[PDB]
RNA sequence: AGCUUUGCGCAGUGGCAGUAUCGUAGCCAAUGAGGUCUAUCCGAGGCGCGAUUAUUGCUAAUU
């Protein structure tokens, strides 16, 4: 009740502290794994003869 | 032979000039007072250059007993107090004695642990008596230096009226004493002034960030320490720059009222408030409306390269094919269902294995490459 | 996660305010035991 | 050597201003010489005119920037926090003669970096050159340092080098006064050279 | 007018020549901007000459530079504008003190020597 | 070969002419003939000013070198 | 008379990368931006916001 009308008006607005990158990040592209992974996986199955 | 002989002359001169300082203090509350301040501020340099010599002598002498304490305790005064407290008897319950005031708890346990395996012989009685004599002389010199700093701090409203306004008389006294004079302070860049009084504190199993490095008296001043820790570096830099400006003004005895000092302090406060300013209102970005209209996209070299990168590769085209009725064997324990498909398996139709496409090779970002180049 | 991390922040703050919880005597005993064990095994420290 | 010895006499005579005039005339007659510049700088420093000595040293370093002796005295003419290491870094870029390495080793020994001081002393003696007060300073440091067997080893190496030829002895006379009559028979013969240096 | 504390003030022709040399030194990576960098160059003895502005307020924030120049035997001069001096240095922000460093084999050595001779005969 | 500042004759009569300049040097010229006799070489900074004593055998030359020098015949 | 250095334009040829390029009557900044290493040393933009197929145009298809 004792909050004056000036105090009521002087209430600040809430501003976000996160920057542009945090709030609205650019779309994160998804890419396939490099072919070296398949190459090394198929090389893993290879075994010596001695 | 020389340091001991010069110690008596240094003590006599310090006593005479301290009597002069006491007389000046009594008179204040043709021998002007500015010459007294100059003499005291040269006394500070003389006391520092005698105290470091005494510390080196003690370090050389005490190294026979506990050689490792020098690395654990880099500070000269702390080294002297520690070697005084421990003395010849390292394991004499001194750990829970006044050491807690001299040293931090972590470095106390570090020095106790190191003393557990000192591998250093005891010192002779003459070596002892010399060590306590040197420690007492160093403590007396430190007390005299404290008295001189107190006197100079009491008179900072005249010698450096502008610089007093920014960081206060105590920090002003410390920086003026460690710089060697107001004239020496002025003929010094702001970057060096910010590091005045900094100590290479040892980090005991901690990151260098925890033990604040490159921080001096200005970093621990009242105004700089009043900011949140994430802004204290910028605060220290700005306050050091403004203090350098004030010292340059003060060394020419201009703006004796403090108008330059008040303006610089107001600027510092405004910048601090700007750093503490709440973030502004930021609009929420709505989700883009779904669209079904045709969109024309250009081709060319860039499009060709993106098509080559994202495009399906023979190694991946072949790994997507799974034979019908050819029950393969599990090749990965940690993830079942995973298979190479037609890669290196019968029914693929290819005698030779597919080569690795170099266009799919892993590469790092341009900004990341710049950071790596900078790290080199 | 929020609750556990608040508790962890409180714990780290308490450790920084109350100092190390291992007294010098306990640290001396542990270090001496380790040193004696390593000397008994004639362990050669791993170089850089 | 005639110029600096006469200036030193004038300093001993008590008329230091005449010594200043003589050194100035010597520098005028022998431009860009570190030897005269070094004595001119030392004259003001020994007279308590540290500011004048520092100004003269700045002028000396403006000329002949590669002079090892000038830089060696320059770092020790600076206060220990006031760019005593920074000027070492500045001069190490300029040259690498033993006067540099001796000065760097002395600075490291001043900060009690005993390992680094010993390493730089070894570099000054073994690598840089085999003349000067390098062996005397190394012997003094090792006497101050904890090395005992190495203390005699440094003396043995100093005796192995610095022979009766007088090349190292004359350079040692710059700080050990080996050209004196008393030193004329302590470890060498005065009749051999000796008078060439000062 | 200008502060009398800046007695070695250059005229228009020398101001133009000094600004041109400062710009050329900036292009050759032979210039240091700011009073703190000028002090650092003076302390390290790698400064040919120091150019400082006469509009610095207060001027006492750079009046220590003439003393260091005298101690280190380095010519110094005062220019009438801190905005043109900053522009010559290649920085939009005003610069109240710039130092031209020493680079062996630099093609600006002759111009630097000529400017030093011109400055050293203008102070009085 | 640099900016000339101090010009002064012998105080008693026109015995000679003493000149000083920013060439960190001083020169002596016969007053009638205006020919050089002795170049007072020395100093390391610009010679700002000079004076000759009333006796005439004393010459003082202050300079930018922070030092002043005296000259008498020897 | 040639030769040659630096900066600025204007073009030509060629190479590289599209997790990046711009915009700043927004703010701060050589009167010091920003500092994990080298700190009585380093020395220039940083931040916030906005644009976007991580620069933008035409052209050709399907429509």
């Amino acid at each position: 009740a004792e909050v004056t009308e000036e105090e009521w008006l002087s209430i600040p607005e809430v501003g976000d502290a996160r920057n542009k990158r945090q709030r609205n990040p650019r779309y994160e592209k998804l890419t396939p794994v490099p072919d070296s992974f398949f190459a090394k996986h198929l090389q893993t199955g290879e075994n010596h003869t001695s | 032979a020389k340091l001991w002989d010069s110690k008596m002359f240094a003590e006599i001169m310090m006593k005479i000039e301290e009597y002069i300082s006491k007389q000046a203090k009594a008179s204040e509350v043709a021998a002007p007072e500015y010459r007294v301040i100059v003499d005291a501020n040269n006394l500070t340099v003389e006391i520092e250059n005698e105290l470091n010599i005494i510390h080196k002598f003690i370090r050389d002498k005490y190294s026979k007993r506990f050689p490792e304490l020098e690395s654990l305790v880099p500070n000269a005064l702390d080294y002297i107090r520690t070697v005084k407290e421990l003395g010849n008897s390292l394991d004499k319950c001194k750990n829970n004695e006044n050491l807690q005031q001299i040293l931090t708890n972590a470095t106390i346990m570090v020095v106790s642990v190191t003393a557990s395996t000192t591998q250093g012989q005891q010192l002779s009685e003459e070596e002892l008596e010399r060590l306590e004599e040197a420690c007492d002389m160093a403590l007396e010199l430190n007390a005299s230096k404290h008295r001189i700093y107190e006197y100079v701090e009491s008179r900072m409203s005249f010698i450096a009226p502008n610089l007093s306004i920014i960081i206060g008389a105590s920090t002003a006294a410390k920086i003026m004493g460690v710089a060697g004079g107001l004239t020496n302070l002025s003929k010094m860049p702001a970057c060096n002034i910010m590091l005045l009084g900094a100590q290479r504190k040892t980090l005991s199993g901690f990151s260098s960030t925890s033990v604040l490095p490159h921080t001096g008296y200005i970093y621990h001043s009242d105004i700089v320490q009043s900011l949140p820790p994430d802004l204290r570096r910028k605060a220290a830099r700005l306050v050091a720059a403004k203090c350098t400006l004030a010292a340059r003004v003060d060394s020419f005895h201009e703006s004796t009222e403090g108008k330059v000092g008040y303006e610089l302090k107001d600027e510092i406060e405004r910048k601090f408030d700007k750093w503490q300013e709440p973030p502004p209102v930021k609009q929420v970005k709505p989700l883009p409306a779904p669209l079904d209209g045709q969109r024309k996209k250009r081709g060319g070299r860039r499009y060709r390269k993106m098509k080559e990168r994202l495009g399906l590769t023979e190694i991946r085209k072949q790994a997507n094919r799974m034979s019908f009725g050819e029950i393969e064997e599990d090749a990965y324990q940690e993830d079942l269902g995973f298979s190479l498909g037609h890669l290196g398996k019968s029914g693929s139709g290819r005698v030779r294995q597919t080569q690795v496409n170099e266009a799919t090779k892993a590469r790092i970002s341009k900004t990341l490459q710049r950071t790596l180049q900078k790290q080199s | 996660t929020r609750l556990y991390l608040k508790a962890e922040q409180e714990r780290q703050h308490n450790y920084l305010k109350d100092g190390p919880y291992i007294t010098a005597e306990e640290a001396v005993a542990v270090y001496t035991t380790t040193v004696h064990w390593l000397e008994s095994r004639r362990f050669s420290p791993i170089p850089f | 050597p005639l110029w600096l010895l006469l200036s030193r006499l004038e300093e001993k005579i008590g008329q230091l201003t005449r010594a200043r005039a003589i050194l100035e005339k010597s520098r005028l007659k022998n431009p860009k010489n570190p030897g005269l510049w070094l004595e001119s700088v030392r004259l003001e420093y020994r007279a308590g005119l540290k500011n004048i000595a520092n100004t003269l040293m700045a002028k000396a370093l403006q000329e002949c920037p590669n002079s090892g002796i000038l830089w060696s005295e320059a770092i020790f003419l600076e206060a220990r926090p006031q760019r005593r290491t920074k000027s070492v870094d500045a001069l190490k870029k300029c040259e690498h003669d033993p006067h540099v390495l001796l000065a760097v080793a002395k600075l490291f020994w001043s900060q009690r970096k005993i390992t680094k001081a010993r390493e730089w002393f070894h570099r000054t003696v073994k690598i840089d050159s085999d003349l000067g007060d390098a062996w005397a300073f190394f012997y003094k440091f090792e006497l101050q340092h904890g090395t005992e067997e190495q203390q005699e080893e440094v003396r043995k190496r100093c005796e192995s080098a610095e022979p009766r030829h007088g090349e190292l002895w004359c350079a040692v006379s710059k700080d050990i006064a080996n050209w004196q009559k008393k030193i004329g028979d302590i470890l060498r013969l005065v009749a051999g050279r000796i008078k060439n240096t000062f | 007018d200008v502060n009398p504390k800046a007695y070695p003030l250059a005229d228009a022709h020398l101001t133009k020549k000094l600004l041109d040399l400062v710009q050329q030194s900036c292009n050759y990576k032979q210039l240091r901007k700011g009073a703190n960098e000028a002090t650092k160059t003076l302390n390290r003895g790698i400064s040919e000459f120091i150019v400082m502005a006469a509009d610095a307020e207060p001027l006492e924030i750079i009046l220590h530079l003439p003393l260091l120049c005298e101690d280190k035997n380095v010519p110094y001069v005062f220019v009438r504008s801190k905005q043109a001096l900053g522009r010559a240095c290649g920085v939009s922000r005003p610069v109240i003190a710039c130092s031209v460093t020493i680079k062996e084999g630099s093609q600006l050595k002759q111009q630097i020597q000529s400017i030093q001779q011109s400055i050293e005969r203008l102070l009085v | 070969q640099n900016l000339v500042t101090g010009v002064k004759f012998e105080p008693i009569h026109g015995n000679f002419l003493l000149t000083g300049a920013y060439d960190n040097t001083a020169k002596i010229w016969t007053h009638p003939g205006w020919s050089p006799l002795k170049t007072l070489a020395g100093h390391e900074g610009k010679v700002m000013g000079l004076d000759i004593s009333s006796d005439g055998q004393l010459i003082a030359t202050c300079s930018y070198d922070r030092t002043f020098k005296l000259w008498m015949a020897e």
